[PDB]
């Protein structure tokens, strides 16, 4: 029996950053839902339209895990109907999302006395973004009423800003490791489901 | 793309950079203070660098977002201060003088050196020695030597270069749209545009002079009592219907009567409530004295302190190894991080030291959500008043009780009462005329009602007749007798002093009326009521985001400061001085001096 891999998303060495999150599809296997209740301190395991008890046994077509790292007053926007710098602009649910958010400290491993810049985010953007969508440009965004040509000044602001994590932060500035589930059906038979 | 929005987002990004940037220049000056090395002063000499040359080019580049055309209010705030010009508009010559001027002011007045005249070597600074000599002895002619020889060896020297700061900065002022310096230094309690809550520069004296009106009477009849107690260890120095000498206040300038408690007592056979040989009895250590003061704060419906408050804050001294310096601040570095530094011991003081820095941290809790630059006190104020406020209630009788510091079956008399009222009236109400006339002075100076030929007379004049303080000795226009106070060396304001101990009592009572609490105000215990702890965090978590008249209705119900509050503490102690002072005589006549 081939088990669906829920190891690597959940014990990768890093990251990526919440501009641009990594989606690894899982198909093909039989699920299992114990190697996810460990890791005993989960600052959040709120689920929507699913019960984590029930979740022991269906059978869908394709599930999504996104990996990304927030501080910790910025979970809260991982929800649907959530507005904000990391809704707006990084990550948006949509208001039927059906999955489970699991979200748990991470201040060990994604933190550097003398500040770790490695992890960044959007600040300033245009509109919005529609849900399950990505933006990796990096052009400049115009604050004003001229055009910058791409350099920054008056009026022109580098639009992603480093998070700069360091150990003695609070809780609410803490890395926070974040993983969501995404659960679709299609007309395909269902066979992603464990005995 | 209206001016709102430009406004808006580059106070998004000035927000974003200055955390990170005053992040780290509080982890290095926090290492330095814990670590005195060279290396930890050179980072924290290039983090400090860093945050002002960012801070001087965000308010370079803040200039162009007009406030007419901004109308939220609150982003209103955050242009203000980023739009203050401050010593940069000036030519680079004036302002290298200017900064030459403060510093040769502060190392003058830090290297200060009197020796006396009999052997010329055993010359002693301000602190320790001068202060010693003034707090602790009881020679007339000590005191009077030290007083002038501090006056006549250090503030000669200072006079020429406060002149050059007093035209400087009074040139600074007119160029950054002001009158005078005065003015400048008012515009912290100004507030424009809200309906209904505005307080115009000019109503701080009145509301000032007003208050001290009122203040005026029990002032005299305390001035009387310590007269009247003064008489006895000086014989033959005090008039009973004249001024007391400055250099007989057990302080050098005058600023407390604290230390003329061993002679002003009033009933000395009963001792005072000291709680140091119950706390060691009882194997008491720091954790335990923070836990303490923790407990009340929750029993009041503030939160907890956090987890790394515990780990990252030291509370004892390390050791001979390190060296850290012994001063009790509260940290707030920013980013979650609250830190205490302080060398605790086993003592009373520590015990309700404790309390006033833990009210310090939640205050800085509580504003944690607001933005960066309104991340503050409603005004100049308002920290102070909260720390005394938690402080009160950590001394009274029945707060030691409930801890276990006093024996269940301790009987309170009246008579310990009156000592603990003279004890707080010694350092209280004997402090708010100093400040009031030394800021007038200051205020009258800067505006130019003082030619500089009247310095001196106008301050011995102003000293005699608002304070009741006669100089010993003459002084002609060469001394400079103000510039001897740290604050006026070093540019600093003293309307604060004055205006938190008004805002202080007002905020007790108004939390004593809340917690249903009968009997004095003095005997007032704000554990176990939920009602205090919600009035106080509603005005606690608002920050600089509203006027401090408003923050100061969401508590007191009152729009302007007042005294009624302040006279209503110190109730039976008043009554007390007027059956004392029947047969003595109320007042001071400015005629008397010394060496008249
Ligand atoms: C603050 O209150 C606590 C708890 O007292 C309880 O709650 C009160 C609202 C009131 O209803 C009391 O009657 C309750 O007992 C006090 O702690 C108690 O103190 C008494 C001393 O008489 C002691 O016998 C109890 O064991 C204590 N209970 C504990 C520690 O859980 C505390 O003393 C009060 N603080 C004051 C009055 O300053
Ligand atoms: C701070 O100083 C700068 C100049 O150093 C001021 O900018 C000038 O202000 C005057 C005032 O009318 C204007 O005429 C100029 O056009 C401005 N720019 C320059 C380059 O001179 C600035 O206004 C000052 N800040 C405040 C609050 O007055
Ligand atoms: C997660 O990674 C750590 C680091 O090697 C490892 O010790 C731990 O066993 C891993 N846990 C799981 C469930 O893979
Ligand atoms: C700083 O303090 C720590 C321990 O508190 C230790 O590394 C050392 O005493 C200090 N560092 C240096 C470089 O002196
Ligand atoms: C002021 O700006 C803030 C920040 O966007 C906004 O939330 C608030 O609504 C504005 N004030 C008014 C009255 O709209
Ligand atoms: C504060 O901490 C104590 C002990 O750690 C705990 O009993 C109490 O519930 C805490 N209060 C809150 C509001 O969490
Ligand atoms: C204290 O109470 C006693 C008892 O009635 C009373 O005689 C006395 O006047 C009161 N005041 C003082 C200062 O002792
Ligand atoms: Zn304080």
């Amino acid at each position: 029996t081939n088990l669906c891999p829920f190891d690597e998303v959940f014990n990768a060495t890093t990251f990526a950053s919440v501009y641009a999150w990594n989606r690894k599809r899982i198909s093909n296997c039989v699920a299992d839902y114990s190697v996810l209740y460990n890791f005993a301190p989960f600052f959040a395991f709120k689920c929507y339209g699913v019960s984590p008890t029930k979740l022991n046994d269906l059978c869908f077509t394709n599930v999504y895990a996104d990996s990304f790292v927030i501080r910790g007053n910025e979970v809260s926007q991982i929800a649907p109907g959530q507005t904000g710098n990391i809704a707006d602009y990084n990550y948006k649910l949509p208001d039927d999302f059906t999955g489970c958010v699991i979200a748990w400290n991470s201040n060990k491993l994604d933190s550097k006395v003398g500040g770790n810049y490695n992890y960044r985010y959007r600040l300033f953007r245009k509109s919005n973004l529609k849900p399950f969508e990505r933006d990796i440009s990096t052009e400049i965004y115009q604050a004003g009423n001229k055009p910058c040509n791409g350099v920054a000044g008056v009026n022109c602001y580098f639009p992603l800003q480093s998070y700069g994590f360091r150990p003695t932060y609070g809780v609410g500035h803490q890395p926070y490791r974040v993983v969501v589930l995404s659960f679709e059906l299609l007309h395909a038979p269902a066979t992603v489901c464990g005995p | 793309s209206t001016i709102e929005e430009q406004a808006k987002t580059f106070l998004d990004k000035f927000n974003h950079e200055a955390e990170d940037l005053f992040y780290q220049s509080s982890l290095a000056s926090w290492n330095y203070n814990t670590n005195i090395t060279e290396e930890n002063v050179q980072n924290m000499n290039n983090a400090g660098d860093k945050w002002s040359a960012f801070l001087k080019e965000q308010s370079t580049l803040a200039q162009m977002y007009p406030l007419q055309e901004i109308q939220n209010l609150t982003v209103k705030l955050q242009l203000q201060a980023l739009q203050q010009n401050g010593s940069s508009v000036l030519s680079e010559d004036k302002s290298k003088r200017l900064n030459t001027i403060l510093n040769t002011m502060s190392t003058i007045y830090s290297t200060g050196k009197v020796c006396n005249p009999d052997n010329p070597q055993e010359c002693l600074l301000l602190e320790p020695g001068l202060n010693e000599i003034m707090a602790n002895s009881l020679d007339y002619n000590e005191r009077l030597w030290a007083w002038e020889s501090w006056r006549s060896e250090v503030g000669k020297q200072l006079r020429p270069l406060y002149e050059e700061y007093v035209v400087l900065k009074n040139e600074m002022a007119r160029a950054n749209h002001y009158e005078d310096y005065g003015d400048y230094w008012r515009g912290d309690y100004e507030v424009n545009g809200v309906d209904g809550y505005d307080y115009s520069r000019g109503q701080l004296i009145e509301d000032v002079e007003h208050t001290f009106e009122e203040i005026k009477p029990l002032y005299e009849h305390l001035h009387a009592y310590v007269r009247a107690k003064l008489m006895n260890a000086y014989p033959s120095y005090i008039s009973p219907i004249g001024c007391l000498p400055a250099h007989l206040l057990g302080d050098m300038w005058g600023r407390f009567w604290t230390n003329l408690y061993s002679l002003t007592v009033p009933f000395g056979q009963k001792p005072n409530i000291d709680v140091t040989d119950a706390m060691v009895d009882q194997a008491w250590d720091a954790q335990r004295i923070f836990k303490e003061a923790e407990k009340f704060f929750v029993s009041v419906g503030l939160p907890n302190m956090t987890q790394g408050f515990w780990e990252n804050s030291m509370l004892t001294d390390p050791g001979n190894v390190q060296k850290a310096v012994c001063h009790p601040t509260a940290w707030d570095l920013g980013k979650g991080d609250f830190r205490i530094l302080m060398c605790t011991k086993v003592t009373m003081d520590d015990f309700l030291t404790a309390h006033h820095e833990m009210g310090h941290i939640q205050y800085d809790m509580a504003y944690a959500a607001q933005p960066f630059l309104l991340r503050n006190g409603a005004n100049e104020g308002f920290h102070e008043a909260v720390g005394e406020i938690m402080s009160l209630s950590a001394a009274t009788p029945k707060h030691l009780k409930s801890i276990g510091l006093l024996s269940p079956d301790f009987q309170e008399d009246n008579e310990t009462e009156i000592n603990f009222l003279l004890k707080q009236a010694l350092t209280i109400v004997g402090t708010l005329p100093f400040t009031y006339m030394l800021e007038k002075w200051r205020w009258m100076v800067f505006k130019g009602e003082i030619p500089k030929d009247q310095w001196m007379k106008k301050w011995w004049e102003m000293k005699r007749e608002i304070v009741g303080v006669v100089e010993p000795v003459p002084h002609d226009e060469t001394y400079c007798d103000p510039a001897s106070l740290f604050h006026v060396s070093n540019d600093y304001s003293f309307i604060r002093y004055y205006t938190r101990t008004l805002y202080q009592f007002q905020f007790q009572e108004a939390l004593c009326q809340a917690a249903k609490h009968e009997g004095p105000l003095h005997k007032c215990d704000i554990s176990n009521s939920t009602e205090a702890g919600q009035k106080l965090f509603n005005m606690l978590r608002l920050g600089k985001s509203e006027p401090w008249t408003l923050a100061l209705e969401n508590v007191v119900g009152a729009k302007n400061m007042n005294v009624r509050p302040l006279l209503n503490y110190f109730e039976p102690l008043f009554t007390w001085l007027k059956d004392q002072n029947k047969n003595s005589f109320v007042g001071w006549s400015t005629d008397w001096s010394p060496y008249a």
